[PDB]
């Protein structure tokens, strides 16, 4: 027969957006776009391309949610506040969303493509920078329109 | 000199089945197939990759048409993505 | 106790004589390589006709299997150039595949351009920002 | 409880080789458990094997260490020497940057020469992609 | 006889049990059967599917007691070149039809085991012939490209002749280019025009 | 903690499939690049955008049919001259054009691009004319 | 003038069987063999030693196939063993 | 009916390989390779081609270990530390390598080749020079690569 589901329910989808509002990562979802958006200070250490152990646990959770919808292309990028220069700055982006797309694309999604860049503070989502990753300016986020 | 296509994909490049056909149902897909005389005809709007057809025609909104032979297995490029589809008859 | 290494998980028939169908026809395709590029040699690259640039530089990973024009619209907005289409698509379609992993869309566009080669073409013109994608005279 | 004999033992349950041979020691790690696939990223889930053999190669702090790197014979003779030559200098800037002086380790990537099973079967071409870490 | 007849109850079964299993795991490696079987990126210029080229060397036939016939490398032209619309994709070969037999004491299940067994190798051993089968066309296509390279077969010499806008006023085709193929490849004979691969 | 790849080769019939299936592309890759024809974009013999401000209006056209009304109409459109130099053929060089946003010139590039060596597109505009030539 | 050898060879040089044949057992050896009209047909690569074969070719990694009667056991080389297998068919 | 052992049984494998590196015959198999290791005092005498009476029951597990396996070429090479000369050293190696081929041979391996040499101390395995046949660089090895 074909499929009602396609290895995926609705109220799955709903208790992982929950959870993962509830742990803090930022969950929009506009129509038919949605918006993943970790702050980088749950995964990376300060101002280093480098995922802690504790937080491929947070990328196994979102990687469940993301097996949850069928997608065309995730585009994750990563932005931070500035610690040297912009340069720096944006090879640090680059690498972050590179390693977080490398993660991802070894797991199970179903993304055809994934688009993978870095900003240097080019797009902040507020003027507060007094913190380094832990200011929520850095952050990297995984936007895709979710298809049909 | 070879024929020019079927005009019957004129047709179906629209919804609209050829005269004295019996339809297929298409699973998996948005696609609709009909069969005429021992030969399918199916409009897509994906694009159709493994049996191989015989005629096809595209109208401005990207739909195709195809005339091919009676195959059960369709299978599809949707999106990058390999699918399959089923027909009946 | 006595163990050899690399003790990986059971396979079974299937894939073991898809491997072994799948090394001959591998090292018969690097050999039909190796003939192909020893009587002509390679002239040129296509990275004179597809230059990198900032915002090029920026990486994709992709599988992929279905028309040509979808994956470069699809790049060309994730890299904020204005993809256009010169010559009209056939009517078979160009179908290429890919799957790669974190790879650079300038060098994306390059194996895409060598995917399909002689059928189409890829330009990439970067003092403007237009990827503009060639079909073929026929 | 911590000695050779008990990180050998688990270095066998995390199937990583070992055999002594006279002044020659070797160590014998497995790409497709210890690597991710045709890749010189290391496979960082099977880090406690990697663990025990810098806990091994703790206990032998003067000799000269040949890491040499192997594969099978799938692929052109320019991939497979490039590719056992990136997979063993990686091992050796692992054991460089887990304490090990940089005079002491050498890298050599064999592509598939010296064979240690035939590549005409399954289980003989995954015998044969491995790193071989020779020390005195 | 009743243990036949339970050996032929567990052949049909152990088939289809073979035959689900191995299209799943034909489904499991599809990314990679692709990347193999690349006939898409193996077609010619006007989609041309390329002709299958076989190779035997050092052929002997012993036709009587008195008379032999050796040569020293033979190619056979099978399954010349044609105009294709799509490229084929390992699954018109290597699928096998899974459909589940509804068709249902102790020498019947030793019986059924040894018969579930024989449908098992009778599965792979179709399969092998699957496998067989694609091996021997991509492996043409790929000695179409290696001969080709050494000027021993003539490229498919396409002819488009165009005409303008056409028929009566019922129906017009704009831009009307029937295409046909002159000349099919072939192994050429004259022998001294052909290459020599060295490579280093 | 982290999990291994999804559908990894973690079996010793699948590296051995896989590391053949990245054999293959690759050197399905190299037999590309040596046979792909490519030309330089300095000899590339294709029609620039010649960034008049006339011509950087983005227009509207879906049709099919012979060159020298296109492009005659869409100089108008432009308000430039058409002049056209050579013979129109008995069989007409015909083009296919449907775009429902375009920019004339970049129209103009692909009027040039599907003549290709029957025809081909000048553009003069410093004295405001387009013009078609023949061969 | 003779016949040069079966074209059949060419298929039988790879795995693939002879259009309408029968499929035999081959029992000891890496070794395939079918019936095609009262010849069998054997794709191996071991040295075929006993019972007399009619036609071979071999491949470009040297695998050889032979045309020979229809004999129920073969005898082989594998690596200077001197071995037998059983055919049933 | 086909056979499913060749006389052979794999518990006799382990079994006859952890006797053996019991007894001190250091038994390594790396891959489809196997060396058997025997030093030169457990089965030769000192400085001499001639084996002992009781080493003979060694080579018969040897054998009886050699038995299991399908092979196409052992080769047994020996080499002893550095007594009078070096040509007075390979021809005892060679003589020593040859007749434990012999015994080899006449006794029941499956094997078509042979290959029997002796070698002037020209490969040790230790630096430490102790003495004659009581050093572990004076050994015989037994090396083999398992077919399929």
């Amino acid at each position: 027969l074909p499929c009602r589901v396609d290895g995926a329910c609705d109220a799955t989808i709903i208790k992982m957006m929950t959870d993962l509002n509830k742990k803090g990562i930022k969950v929009a979802s506009v129509g038919q776009n949605y918006l993943i958006s970790i702050p980088a200070s749950a995964l990376f250490a300060d101002q280093s391309p480098r995922l802690n152990w504790a937080s491929y646990s947070l990328l196994n959770e979102i990687a469940a949610f993301l097996k949850q919808f069928r997608k065309i292309a995730i585009t994750v990028t990563s932005y931070s506040s500035k610690y040297v220069s912009v340069k720096r700055e944006r090879a640090l982006t680059l690498a972050r969303s590179r390693v977080v797309s490398e993660y991802l694309w070894s797991q199970g999604v179903d993304s055809r493509i994934i688009f993978t860049q870095g900003l240097g503070s080019d797009k902040p989502i507020t003027s507060y920078t007094l913190g380094g990753d832990r200011s929520p300016n850095a952050r990297v986020e995984i936007t895709f329109r979710r298809a049909v | 000199i070879p024929p020019s296509a079927n005009d019957l994909l004129l047709h179906v490049l629209e919804g609209v089945p050829p005269p004295g056909s019996r339809r297929l149902v298409v699973s998996g897909g948005d696609a609709r197939a009909w069969l005429s005389n021992e030969k399918m005809y199916v409009r897509t709007n994906l694009t159709i990759l493994s049996p191989g057809w015989l005629a096809s025609m595209t109208s401005a909104d990207g739909t195709h048409a195809y005339e091919m032979q009676k195959s059960p297995v369709l299978l599809v490029s949707w999106h990058g993505k390999v699918m399959q589809l089923k027909v009946e008859g | 106790k006595f163990k050899k290494p690399p003790i990986n998980n059971p396979s079974d028939d299937a894939t073991i004589k898809l491997a072994e169908a799948a090394v001959s026809v591998s090292d018969s395709m690097l050999e039909m390589a190796k003939v192909e590029k020893v009587i002509t040699p390679p002239s040129k690259d296509n990275t004179l006709t597809i230059p990198n640039a900032y915002n090029l530089q920026a990486r994709a990973s992709v599988d992929w299997s279905g028309p040509i024009e979808e994956l470069t619209a699809r790049i060309a907005k994730a890299a904020h150039f204005r993809f256009r289409v010169l010559g009209k698509s056939p009517s078979v379609p160009v179908l290429i595949s890919i799957s790669t992993k974190d790879e650079s869309l300038a060098e994306i566009l390059r194996d895409i351009d060598y995917q399909a080669g002689k059928k189409a073409s890829i330009h990439v013109y970067p003092n403007s920002q237009v990827v503009e994608l060639r079909y073929a005279k026929i | 409880r911590d000695s050779k004999r008990k990180i050998i033992r688990d270095l066998q349950k995390q199937d990583i080789q070992y055999v002594e041979y006279g002044d020659t020691r070797t160590l014998i790690i497995p790409t497709d458990k210890y690597f991710m696939f045709s890749s010189p990223r290391l496979n960082e889930i099977c880090y406690p094997g990697l663990n025990n053999v810098i806990r091994l190669l703790n206990f032998y702090p003067q000799s000269t260490i040949y890491v040499a790197g192997f594969t099978d014979n799938v692929g052109s003779r320019s991939h497979k020497r490039k590719l056992s030559q990136a997979q063993a200098e990686t091992m050796m800037t692992f054991l460089w940057a887990n304490g090990i002086a940089a005079k002491r380790l050498k890298a050599e990537g064999y592509g598939d020469k010296n064979a240690i099973s035939d590549n005409a079967i399954i289980h003989g071409s995954a015998q044969n992609r491995r790193i071989e870490i020779q020390w005195f | 006889a009743l243990k036949e007849t339970a050996l032929s109850v567990g052949a049909q079964a152990g088939l289809a049990w073979r035959a689900k299993i191995i299209d799943e795991q034909l489904n499991k490696q599809a990314r990679n059967l692709d990347a193999i079987y690349d006939f898409n990126s193996l077609v010619l210029e006007h989609n041309i599917l390329p002709p299958v080229l076989l190779e035997g060397r050092n052929t002997l036939n012993l036709a009587d007691a008195q008379s032999i016939r050796i040569s020293d490398r033979t190619y056979k032209v099978a399954k010349q070149a044609h105009f294709i619309t799509t490229p084929p994709t390992w699954r018109q070969y290597l699928w096998m039809d899974y459909v589940k037999p509804e068709a249902p004491k102790e020498i019947w299940c030793i019986y059924t085991e040894r018969g579930w067994k024989n449908g098992i190798d009778q599965a792979n051993t179709i399969l092998e012939e699957n496998i067989a089968r694609i091996k021997e066309d991509f492996g043409g296509m790929i000695l179409y490209r290696k001969l080709l390279a050494m000027n021993m077969v003539s490229p498919p010499y396409v002819s488009h002749t165009d005409l303008g806008v056409t028929g009566d006023g019922s129906e017009i085709h704009i831009d009307d280019r029937v295409l046909r193929i002159t000349a099919l490849p072939e192994l050429n004979v004259n022998s001294a025009e052909w290459r020599a691969a060295v490579a280093k």
